[PDB]
RNA sequence: ACCCCUAUACCUUCUGAUGAAUUAACUAGAAAUAACUUUGCAAGGAGAGCCAAAGCUAAGACCCCCGAAACCAGACGAAGCCUGGUGAUAGCUGGUUGUCCAAGAUAGACAACUUUAAAUUUGCCCACAGAACCAAAUCCCCUU
RNA sequence: UACAUGCUAAGACUUCACCAGUCAAAGCGAACAGUUACCCUAGGG
């Protein structure tokens, strides 16, 4: 048993640097504020909830067999693939009166 | 009291009556290893032969002034703060003396004179500031035994000793002026003193001025444990005597 | 097939670093990166 | 371990305890990790960094730790420039 | 009294054959490091040494019985036998003695479950939504 | 295939423990040995 699977499901507060999923293969794709690992492990780069959405499928023109893979498709079929995104919840920053000067 | 009066209408306190205080006795109830996997490491090599201080923080020197315990109108050493008990070294389990910590450096309000082994910078701002005098000196552990509990020692009827000099290592520590060596030359206090007090921006008063300037400068000498005694002196305190040699041979012994 | 070899640096000296190289090939000479003059140099092959 | 020795019938410390590990005044003890300087060659620089650490014990081996070693060994000791002064003491700890 | 009805001796070991005629006597849990409880005193405690970032001192309370072949040393007889090492050791059975109350049984590769005491805050049950391309359900989970 | 497969550092995952293992923001720096029918003893079938 590798253990693999999702880490975090939908709703779960989640700190920067959580790890979502861990997946050998690309099972889940990165969304908004998810970013991805060596071993393909979705990771959260903001602290917010978790959301899994599906989404249209547009590849890197770079990467040839995806690229080709949707050359090869009708023009009636759009791939779709589940994403995960971070919803942040604190804002960035505020402004304090630090001094009057 | 009202339990003393409830002990006027009961029965006398005998050994027939007596019980232990309920909760003090509970009953007789009658009828690869992990440390080895993992690897050396040097975390205690030289435990044994490290030198370790005392820490005497300017907050307790204060209390213990405050209080009554430690006189700022005499010296203070060692042998004053363990009598003062406000300060407890072990020469076996290797002290090498105290060492003066910087807590309490604000709301430190004490002329002293005092003596320790090793001195932190803000610790000796916070002394001088106030007019005082800071000398870090060094005790083997033989002399440091001796100055803290020095009755045990004169009831053994060894003459006193004369203390060793620092090793290499702490000769270069005890031989200058920035840490207030014992060795260290005398004219290079007053640059070290004004150093620190242009750092920390306190006026260094010059202690030449006020009544106590006799005591705070008052210093031993290296080779010697105790202030008004000399290396070679027996202590005979059964009838109140200072024995003193006379011979040449010992006195260039204890002249050295 | 392959060697386990050492390189040490020609400048920031005293540092070395391992690689693999053929058995075969001619001298292995790298241009790496060392932290004790903290700049990109020549590393050459001494021992295998 | 020798809880009663021959010659003083005293506890007897276990020395691969003191050869291996560093115990924090707190209760903590710090370990090296296995194979911080063994065959470094084929590791990656994230294993490399993770085994060059110094590593804190659990619970269970901190308190068998504790029962194979002496109280010389849980007492204060004041170094002079000890690089572990800052971490004997525990702070801002809520249980 | 019996007749009626009810009632598969006990102990041990199995998931649920062993031993014991009977009486009397004898016959089997030994360690205070830490922690806890109760005191003393308290930034100090302790009748040197030791500990101390509330600690230290003192007390209390935890660790069974019987049962090899061997090996060694020195004798005594003609390898054996004896004494000592020796309460040898290793396995594996068996036995471990008053009462009451409370808590208290099934994953596994030390862990799980279990006890006592303590600190604090959620625990369990769960609804929508939510978890993959190549049937049962499960995970997650506010309400209640 | 590559020579920053450098240095540091939040936060997490994990084969039910442990030991090991992974992923990583920001930052600095850079690209861009057999045998015993002589066998012996404690047990088990």
């Amino acid at each position: 048993g590798r253990r693999q699977g999702i880490k975090k499901m939908e709703g779960h507060y989640v700190h920067a640097g959580n790890i979502i999923a861990t997946q050998r293969h690309f099972r889940w794709h990165p969304g908004a504020h998810v970013g991805v690992g060596k071993n393909k492990c979705l990771y959260a780069l903001e602290e917010g909830i978790v959301r899994y959405t599906k989404e249209v499928y547009v590849p890197h023109p770079r990467n040839t067999e995806a690229v080709d893979l949707i050359t090869r498709l009708p023009k009636g079929a759009v791939l779709y693939k589940t994403f995960v995104h971070v919803v942040p919840a604190k804002p960035e920053g505020t402004f304090k009166l630090v001094a009057m000067l | 009291a009202r339990a003393l009066d409830l002990l006027r209408g009961l029965p006398r306190v005998s050994l027939a009556n007596l019980k232990p205080n309920p909760g003090s006795k509970k009953p007789e109830r009658r009828p690869t290893p992990f440390y080895i996997r993992i690897p050396k490491y040097g975390f205690n090599e030289g435990h044994s032969f490290r030198r370790q201080y005392k820490p005497l923080s300017l907050n307790r020197l204060q209390y213990l002034i405050d209080l009554g315990r430690v006189d700022p109108s005499q010296p203070i050493d060692l042998t004053q703060l363990v009598n003062g008990r406000g300060v407890t070294i072990q020469p076996l389990k290797r002290d090498y003396g105290v060492q003066l910590v910087e807590e309490g450096a604000d709301t430190f309000t004490a002329k002293v004179n005092i003596e320790v082994q090793l001195a932190s910078e803000l610790a000796i701002a916070a002394i001088e500031k106030n007019g005082g005098v800071v000398t870090t000196a060094f005790y083997d552990p033989r002399s440091l035994d001796i100055v803290c509990k020095p009755v045990p020692f004169f009831l053994r009827g060894q003459p006193i000793p004369k203390r060793m000099l620092p090793p290499e290592e702490l000769v270069p520590y005890y031989t200058d002026a920035k840490n207030r060596g014992y060795l260290a030359d005398p004219a290079k206090f007053p640059e070290a003193r004004l150093e620190l007090a242009r750092k920390y921006g306190y006026i260094l008063p010059d202690i030449t001025k006020d009544e106590l300037f006799k005591m705070l400068c008052t210093r031993k000498d290296p080779r010697q444990i105790f202030f008004g005694l000399a290396p070679g002196w027996v202590v005979n305190m059964a009838d109140k005597k200072i024995l003193k040699p006379t011979d040449e041979n010992l006195l260039k012994y204890y002249t050295s | 097939k392959n060697i386990l070899v050492r390189m040490v640096s020609e400048a920031g000296t005293g540092f070395c670093f391992n690689t693999k190289r053929n058995r075969l090939r001619e001298k292995l000479t790298l241009l790496h990166y060392d932290p004790v003059v903290k700049q990109r140099v020549l590393f050459v092959e001494k021992k295998k | 371990l020798t809880y009663f020795s021959a010659r003083k019938g005293k506890r007897k410390t276990v020395k691969a305890v003191i050869d291996r590990f560093l115990r924090l005044h707190c209760g903590l003890w710090v370990r090296r990790k296995a194979g911080y300087k063994k065959k470094l060659w084929k590791k990656t620089p994230a294993r490399k960094k993770r085994l060059r650490e110094f590593v804190f014990c659990n619970k269970t081996q901190s308190k068998l730790l504790d029962k194979m070693t002496t109280s010389f060994w849980k007492r204060r000791n004041w170094y002079v420039d000890d690089p572990y002064q800052k971490y004997h003491d525990r702070t801002n700890l809520k249980v």
